[PDB]
């Protein structure tokens, strides 16, 4: 039918096997990624907290470069898939042109081979909504989202997967220069926008810290249960 | 190719007013060696063209089967169309220059005469390509010996008829054996016209030797 | 590239072997057989390599083989260096987009 | 061994003037020690701005000839106009440059009236690279002829002269002298003289004999 | 009957039938009728060739093709078909001269031309031919030769034979002539009565006769038979349909 | 039907969709989403002039006596051409629907002079699942079965059946169908026994049928659609004859240089010039 | 297969039945009884002998030309039931097969590789899905220097068992039965023997008598391993002595 | 009725023996708009009625250039006429630089017939839906060669193909004899009244729906539009 091939338009004019890869990228667990001032934080809410499972095996954000992070959300293979080819590509331009990659430059890349996959109907898309965010050479904090269809956008702060929408209404409502301005105020703002995500919260938080000049580096459950009963003080007082 | 092996001596040919006459000897000669005296190195291409052609005679013959299986084609399409002498001289040139430029040329050098339309045509195509029009030709030592008495004849009389033509002809090619250790006696006269193309039969000069005895 | 000069004049022979010898069948049908036995083997051949292993996993090609008579003929080719034990393998979905034509 | 070149002579000369552009050749065609045809000029016009003068390799020049028609018709076809004399130009160096490692042995000389009616000419090396001069002369006799056309176009070495705009008839009477002197001092040129005048009402052919060998 | 069996070429049906060839059968029978006849000096062949409109040029959508100087080809069915069968027949016959230096027997090109039309009938990524053919040719030591190609892939010779709409009625006719004995003057005169007789001018409002023949008269060389000639058959062909 | 590799196994569609009832024989989810659909997909009866709902059909709402309905472009423009200047017509309801496939509006008209006699100017397509609710909200579920009804519709040549090819018959050519109770002359040869309509003319002649109601069907086939000025000249007949005979007045002049603007003010296929 | 695979069971050559029988393969069968004749062969200790029914339908078909009797090489010929291109088509792919084992390998093919190198091409064809298998069948008879007379039928399925007595064609089964019979009773099995008992054996399946121009016959002996067809006339003299006893 | 199933794909027969596919492409050629194409006994002549989007929209162009004696006249798809007189032109260039002579209309209508005639016998393939009307000039004279998306092509005198071309095709089969012995501009209005015929009666030809593409004995193929075609209209009859 119209919804069985890919190549096939729907009479309205839908590619409806592109919006169920969609549909798969929301079934997925939420990421939700700011930008700030020389900071840029991502954060991905666990499904559940799987005991006797190595929790390094399983993380979701991941980075490209030294420069660059991505955090996805939708089937995991498709995602490891799209890292590799993201830093076999990073690695490619530093080599041809030899200065660092630009965030433009990858989320273009990792656009075009969705859409690559999008074209044929023999290959199915990815099923990933991928958030790439990073600093740029003269290093100017850069977010940016791409969807399984191909197309990429440049956003002040995101979320994707399951419950983005509400996720995204709580960004638009707390977003404000004061807190893009602190660093420590962009991961709170995180660390609330997940918790609105999942009510429990705590261990489930995967919280990732990129600022200017230093590398991804993911901090410790002990960081994240700071900084979430810094954000309980600051609710109990009001 | 790369070894000539059987070779042919040269072709000597000029327009005459209403048509063309070309003519090469029999002998086909692997080194100094006569070897193969009765191979004939003109073929009637169609009605109105006619060719010739020194070098490799194994070249020689696959051209004579391709140009043949074009002439075929093109007679079975019957559409009323027939491939002007001029036509078959740039498909000449350009499969002589793809040769060359492949590294693995045909080592013919080729006259094609012809007669369409009321105009006598005259081609020449070498091994890499190079390709020209000229009222005379002349192949190997034709140009040395043969050419000579040719360009004086037509610059002095720019236009012949078909007996001053075979009788320049037939004294070149007197010439030619004179003094062409690679010629033979036995020669092939091949004349187009408006009724088309005659290729005569085997011809021999009419060798003197008096200078043998003056000494 | 000085890549397509080959290295030996024996390279270039030996490399296509299975190409030159299916061709030269294929110019021997046609010369005495005619236009159908070159077209007919070229389409059963296409057909039984277009259900295989995907590139990155290596394919036994047996009705290739009985298509080509080589079932029951062993040559260097098939002893000297084994296609299985590669010892260079790229990754899956580049191999597989590689044979697609997409790069 | 087998050599795909071979060297045919032929020489060509070009002149721009400010509302014409004299592409000027002989027609002796000689490989080796012989002559092959006393007719055979050595400029082929490509459109009504523009003539092209080719020299070296025989086969060459006509196979380069064939595949700038060509390329014309498809520029036509294309862009629904004809190609300016820069942009052939430009096709014809990456054309040469296509060939790189089996180079053309081809003179290349493109003499035109550019898109504001001032004569333009073009000069090509066997590889491609190639300028706009305001006179050029190619082929066996090149450097004979280069040194008067310096001297009296160009006005060098003359000290205290008058830089007198260059006129259509003492570019005429200039280029005849220079193939004449070729003729007499070079063995690749002679017979004829082949003149093509590119100005704004069409292109003129001028046939001047030189003397034989 | 074949209801779920005859969409693809490459499917048997529960007897033992491969629809789709017997469909590109029916679509050649859905052609107007060409009729040859094989004589003792050689083989003339005939068509039917209907005119759709009057703004055609005479001679436009020719069934009759040359694919080799002593070679015939009179078609029917699918004229796409048709060409495309005759420029792999001159493929073939070009192919032997340049590979044997002699002319291909008209048995062998037959035969290379019907396990052409039998290949592409095997699979199901193409599809039968649509058309049938008539090769005829003429020689000194192989004499008068006509064959018949079936879009199955058959390839059986005939001393004459119709394909087409009217192809029962012209078997008939050539049937109760004589063709062994006859030479071909008479035979061409006989072609043209059976191709008006066949004809019909209810059902297909016009109709021009396109004749051509081999044989010992031209030299073992097809040709369109001339125009003269060609108006004496059709002339007599219309006093035999008058009476 | 897919064959979107080598092996891929394809089943043969049926004419009858059997295999769409199949695969559809819940999850409280779809049973949602499949009610959104349908209350999507249903026609909604209303009128702009003073934005009111017609919960009421519009045959309750007011007594017709010649309900005129046009079905296609070429239909509504025929009409619009010759019977809106004729006299006066003013926009008495209009439904709004959506469907998969697809100037598109279904607006009805009703005479100043006459309010019983009605029209109805549907440009847009109404799918196969709608035209019985269509039918609930104009007509009701009481008819009146004193209506005369002319429904002009545009078909296509390939869609008629006939021993003579498609392109050998006559390209401007119309049909017309009729009920029992409707005994006025059709004007047009009946269509042929193998012919069937099936489309929102088909749903309305088959409501009169059922309901005794005096209707004709007028099938103008075509081998253009897009704004053709020579469909309406084959339409014009139908006015030639009664009923359309005295709500179009003599004056053919406006109509004609009308019928041009029409056509004038039309967009041309792009994928074929 | 490009168009695509069939849905059914029986649609299909690859996909199975839930016995697992290829029901394309057995459809095959069906269009070799199709083909409308009956060929006949039969093994002796001196030569091989096929026989089938030749059925000339239209006086204007030349007779010459309908034969079902091909010669794959000098000394290997062939009998083909079934459809007639298919056949055709299988005679071209033996013979080109048979030449390249003379190239190969220095001497003449066996009866049996020939057999067995078709089979496995039609084993090949059976197994994947854009091709069909052949609705022919082929018998190959030919002396064999240390067997002598070898007698092959070789089926679509890609079965390539040989037979002292082969049958194929419609009445196959009746043929069968009958050569089972005559097998039975071991005669001396002499040439003329062998070629008796293939005639009788299909003028009884067939119930009607031959004339010269209803059958053509086909032997191979061991003094003359060159393939040989039988002149009509000899046809009509083997024809007569079976008339006369 | 029984035809859903040999009608979706092209080597599907049905069982009267006849490919719908192609059938449709020739109803997809027909859906495009009309040309008319007719020759005299020296000059070949192509005029088509050009059609706009909108009236902002300008005319698309429907004579495209092919040779220096060669034309073509548009009707059907328009990205398989465009690959189509890509492929006439490639072939055009081929013939000259080889044989260095005008590449004759007949042998390229041959060419053109077996590329459209592959597609049709082949799987995943769609036969070319446009049709042409090709006017050139050789040895023989003037050409008139119309293409069908069946690969079988036709030699016409004069031949009018797209919507509303009956009347067009009535119309030169009136005046054929008319049509061989006459003058350019004769021949030129003889084209343009059968375009008019092929127009409604309302309707009448203007600068900027018609397109003329002209090549004779002595004169190149050269298309007129808009001020170039309106001599030409001018002294048109009233119809």
């Amino acid at each position: 039918s119209y919804d069985r091939a890919i190549t096939v338009f729907s009479p309205d004019g839908h590619l409806f096997q592109v919006e169920y890869a969609q549909e798969a990228v929301k079934k997925g667990s939420t990421a939700v990624g700011v930008r700030g001032r020389d900071i840029v934080v991502l954060g991905v809410e666990k499904k559940s907290v799987a005991k006797l499972q190595d929790e390094r095996t399983v993380r979701k954000i991941c980075a490209l470069d030294d420069n660059v992070c991505m955090a996805f959300a939708g089937l995991t293979a498709d995602a490891r898939i799209v890292i590799n080819r993201a830093r076999v590509e990073c690695q490619s331009h530093r080599l041809t042109v030899e200065d660092p990659v630009t965030v433009e430059y990858i989320t273009r890349y990792i656009a075009s081979l969705k859409q690559r996959y999008t074209q044929s109907n023999g290959r199915r898309p990815f099923g990933i909504s991928a958030l790439i965010v990073g600093f740029d050479f003269d290093g100017t904090p850069r977010l940016y989202q791409t969807d399984p269809s191909g197309t990429y956008h440049a956003w002040k702060a995101n979320a994707i997967g399951r419950g983005a929408k509400s996720v995204r209404e709580f960004l638009e409502k707390n977003y404000t220069d004061e807190a893009i301005e602190t660093d420590d105020l962009t991961i709170k703002l995180v660390i609330k926008a997940l918790l609105e995500v999942v009510q429990s919260g705590g261990k489930n938080i995967e919280l990732a810290v990129m600022r200017r000049d230093q590398s991804l580096k993911i901090l410790n459950p002990e960081e994240i249960e700071k900084y979430v009963a810094e954000i309980e003080k600051e609710k109990e007082e009001n | 190719t790369q070894n000539p092996m059987v070779t042919g001596t040269s072709v000597l040919g000029v327009k005459f007013e209403g048509g063309v006459v070309i003519a090469a000897d029999m002998l086909g000669s692997y080194g100094s060696l006569a070897r193969f005296r009765n191979i004939s190195r003109i073929m009637r291409v169609n009605n109105s063209t006619m060719l010739g052609a020194s070098g490799d005679y194994a070249d020689f013959q696959y051209l004579k089967q391709v140009l043949g299986q074009m002439v075929i084609d093109e007679e079975l399409l019957g559409d009323g169309h027939s491939y002007s002498p001029r036509a078959i001289h740039s498909w000449l040139t350009r499969a002589m220059y793809s040769r060359r430029s492949k590294m693995n040329p045909l080592w013919n050098t080729m006259v094609i005469g012809g007669y369409a339309d009321g105009e006598s045509f005259l081609g020449y195509v070498d091994m890499l390509g190079v390709a020209y029009e000229a009222p005379s030709l002349a192949t190997g030592y034709g140009a040395y010996l043969a050419q000579p008495l040719l360009r004086e004849v037509l610059e002095k009389q720019p236009v012949l008829s078909q007996t001053e033509a075979r009788d320049l002809v037939e004294r070149c090619m007197r010439v030619l054996y004179y003094r062409d250790a690679r010629s033979y006696n036995r020669f092939q006269i091949a004349t187009v016209t408006e009724k088309g193309v005659e290729i005569e039969g085997p011809l021999s000069t009419e060798t003197n030797w008096d200078i043998a005895h003056m000494i | 590239k000085n890549e397509l000069l080959p290295s030996h004049p024996l390279e270039l022979s030996e490399k296509n072997f299975q190409l030159n010898q299916d061709k030269m069948n294929f110019s021997t049908l046609r010369n005495i057989q005619g236009l159908f036995a070159p077209l007919k083997l070229q389409m059963e051949f296409k057909a039984v390599q277009q259900v295989q292993r995907l590139p990155f996993l290596s394919s036994s090609n047996l009705s290739l083989d009985v298509l080509r008579g080589n079932d029951e003929t062993i040559g260097f080719e098939d002893i000297l260096n084994d296609p299985s034990q590669s010892e260079v393998m790229g990754e899956p979905h580049l191999m597989v987009e590689y044979k697609l034509g997409l790069l | 061994r087998f050599s795909p070149y071979v060297f045919n002579g032929g020489t060509i000369l070009a002149i721009a003037g400010e509302d014409f552009a004299i592409v000027a050749s002989d027609t002796r065609l000689s490989e080796g020690f012989s002559i092959h045809t006393r007719d055979s000029p050595k400029c082929y016009k490509l459109t009504d701005k523009t003539v092209i003068g080719c020299s070296g390799f025989h086969g060459d020049c006509l196979t380069l000839t064939k595949i700038i028609e060509a390329r014309l018709k498809m520029y036509k076809h294309s862009n629904n106009k004809a190609m300016t004399t820069g942009a052939i130009a430009a096709m014809l160096s990456t054309i040469l440059y296509s060939r790189r490692f089996f180079p053309y042995y081809v003179y290349n000389i493109i003499g035109g009236l550019d898109e504001e009616g001032k004569g333009a000419v073009y000069s090509f090396d066997p590889v491609g690279s190639y300028q706009r001069d305001s006179f050029k002369a190619g082929g066996s006799a090149s450097a004979m002829l280069q040194p008067l056309l310096d001297n009296q176009v160009g006005f060098k070495n003359m000290q205290n002269v008058e830089h007198v705009p260059l006129s259509l008839d003492r570019a005429m009477r200039l280029v005849k002298d220079v193939f004449i002197s070729a003729a007499e001092r070079d063995v690749y040129t002679g017979d004829a003289l082949r003149i093509c005048i590119v100005t704004k009402e069409g292109i003129r052919e001028e046939t001047v004999s030189l003397r034989k060998d | 009957i074949g209801t779920g069996y005859d969409l693809s070429a490459s499917t048997f049906s529960p007897d033992g039938r491969v629809f789709q060839v017997e469909y590109a059968m029916k679509a050649v029978e859905n052609s107007s009728t060409a009729i040859g006849i094989r004589c003792k000096d050689g083989v003339v062949f005939g068509v039917e060739k209907l005119v759709l409109s009057k703004l055609y040029e005479e001679g436009s959508n020719k069934r009759l093709f040359n694919v080799d100087r002593h070679v015939g080809m009179a078609v029917a069915g699918l004229l796409a078909d048709a060409r495309s069968l005759a420029d792999i027949a001159r493929e073939e016959a070009s192919n032997f001269r340049s590979n044997f230096g002699y002319n291909i027997p008209l048995k062998h090109l037959a035969d290379r031309v019907a396990m052409y039309v039998h290949a592409y009938t095997l699979y199901s990524a193409v599809r039968p031919f649509g058309c049938s053919f008539m090769l005829g040719s003429y020689s000194v030591n192989d004499g008068a030769q006509l064959y018949m190609i079936d879009p199955s892939g058959v390839s059986y010779g005939y001393w004459g034979c119709a394909i087409g709409k009217a192809r029962q009625a012209a078997k008939t006719e050539i049937e109760k002539l004589q063709m062994k004995e006859m030479t071909c003057r008479d035979i061409v005169k006989e072609v043209a009565k059976i191709i008006y007789i066949v004809h019909d001018e209810v059902k297909d409002k016009a109709f021009e006769l396109e004749l051509s023949w081999v044989g010992e008269l031209t030299n073992g060389r097809h040709e369109i038979v001339p125009k003269d000639i060609r108006e004496e058959a059709e002339k007599y062909a219309k006093e035999s349909l008058k009476e | 039907m897919a064959a979107t590799f080598f092996g891929e196994v394809v089943k043969a569609p049926c004419r009858a969709g059997t295999e769409d009832e199949e695969e559809e024989e819940e999850t409280p989810e779809d049973r949602e989403v499949r009610l959104q659909l349908a209350r999507k997909r249903e026609v909604r009866l209303l009128r702009r002039q003073t934005k009111t709902s017609l919960e009421v059909s519009l045959l309750e709402k007011y007594p017709c006596s010649k309900f005129i309905i046009a079905i296609g472009n070429n239909a509504v423009a025929f009409l619009s051409s010759f019977v809106m200047n004729s006299g006066v017509w003013e926009e008495v309801g209009c439904a709004k629907l959506w469907n998969e496939w697809c100037e598109a509006f279904c607006v009805f008209y009703h005479l100043k002079s006459n309010p019983s006699v009605f029209l109805c100017q549907c440009s847009c397509y109404v799918a196969e699942d709608q035209q019985y609710q269509w039918l609930e909200k104009v007509f009701g579920s009481c008819p009146r079965k004193n209506m005369q009804i002319t429904i002009l519709t545009c078909r296509h040549v390939t869609d008629y059946k006939t021993s003579e090819s498609t392109g050998s018959l006559p390209s401007p050519f119309l049909r017309a169908l009729k009920t029992q109770n409707f005994k006025d002359s059709a004007c047009c040869p009946l269509l042929e026994q193998p012919n069937i309509v099936h489309d929102l003319p088909a749903a309305v002649l088959s409501y009169c049928q059922v309901w005794k109601i005096p209707a004709i069907l007028y099938l103008c086939y075509t081998d253009v659609m897009k704004l053709d000025l020579i469909t309406v000249e084959a339409f014009k007949p139908i006015l030639s004859t009664r009923s359309l005979k005295g709500l179009v007045k003599n004056i053919p002049q406006s109509t004609e240089i009308l019928k041009k603007l029409m056509t004038t003010n039309e967009i041309q296929s792009n994928i074929y010039t | 297969m490009s168009r695509g695979s069939s849905a059914g069971f029986d649609r299909h050559i690859t996909i199975f039945s839930p016995e697992g029988r290829l029901y394309q393969v057995e459809y095959a069968f069906k269009a070799i009884n199709q083909g409308g004749l009956t060929s006949v062969a039969v093994r002796g200790k001196d030569c091989a002998v096929i026989v089938t029914q030749k059925k000339v339908p239209d006086k204007l078909l030349d007779s010459s030309t309908v034969t079902h009797l091909f010669k794959i090489t000098e000394n290997i010929g062939c009998v083909m039931t079934g459809m007639t291109a298919d056949s055709r088509s299988q005679v071209q792919r033996a013979r080109y097969e048979a030449a390249n084992w003379k190239y190969k390998y220095g001497y003449e093919i066996p009866v049996d590789m020939l057999c067995k190198r078709i089979a496995d091409i039609s084993q090949v064809y059976t197994q994947n899905a854009e091709m069909r298998p052949l609705g022919c069948c082929m018998i190959l008879i030919g002396i064999d220097e240390e067997q002598g007379p070898q007698v092959y039928k070789c089926d679509p399925a890609g079965y390539y068992c040989g037979f002292k007595a082969t049958a194929a064609g419609v009445k196959q089964t009746e043929s069968t039965s009958f050569l089972e019979k005559k097998v039975k009773k071991k005669f001396d099995w002499t040439f003329e023997q062998t070629v008796e008992t293939a005639i009788t054996c299909l003028s009884t399946v067939l119930s009607i008598d031959f004339k010269p121009s209803e059958i053509e016959v086909g032997v191979v002996t061991v003094e003359n391993p060159k393939f040989r067809i039988l002149t009509e006339a000899e046809i009509d003299a083997h024809l007569v002595a079976l008339a006369e006893r | 009725m029984f035809r859903n199933q040999y009608d979706n794909d092209v080597t599907v027969w049905s069982p009267q023996g006849r490919i719908h596919q192609i059938e449709y492409a020739m109803e997809a050629v027909k859906q495009g708009s009309a040309t008319v194409g007719l020759k005299s006994k020296t000059h070949a002549v192509l005029v088509a009625l050009k059609r706009a989007q909108s009236e902002l929209a300008a005319h698309q162009k429907k004579i495209l250039h092919v040779d220096n004696h060669i034309g073509i006249s548009i009707a059907g798809l328009t990205a398989d006429a465009r690959l189509l007189c890509n492929f006439m032109r490639q072939e055009c260039l081929d013939s000259r630089f080889v044989f260095d002579r005008p590449l004759p209309v007949s042998r390229l209508v041959s060419l053109i017939g077996s590329k459209t005639q592959i597609p049709t016998q082949r799987y995943g393939r769609r036969p070319y839906g446009v049709g042409l009307l090709i006017a050139g000039y050789d040895d023989m004279g003037p050409h008139i060669f119309q293409t069908c998306p069946s690969a079988n092509y036709f030699d016409c005198r004069a031949m009018s193909i797209g919507a509303r071309s009956q009347s067009a095709r009535t119309y030169l089969e009136r005046h054929m004899s008319e049509f061989m012995e006459c003058n350019l501009n004769e021949l030129v209005k003889h084209g343009l009244r059968a375009l008019r015929e092929t127009l409604p009666a309302e309707q009448d030809l203007t600068t900027k729906n018609v397109s003329i593409g002209i090549v004779g004995k002595d004169l190149e193929f050269t298309i007129y539009d808009d001020d170039d075609v309106s001599p030409f209209l001018e002294g048109l009859e009233e119809r």
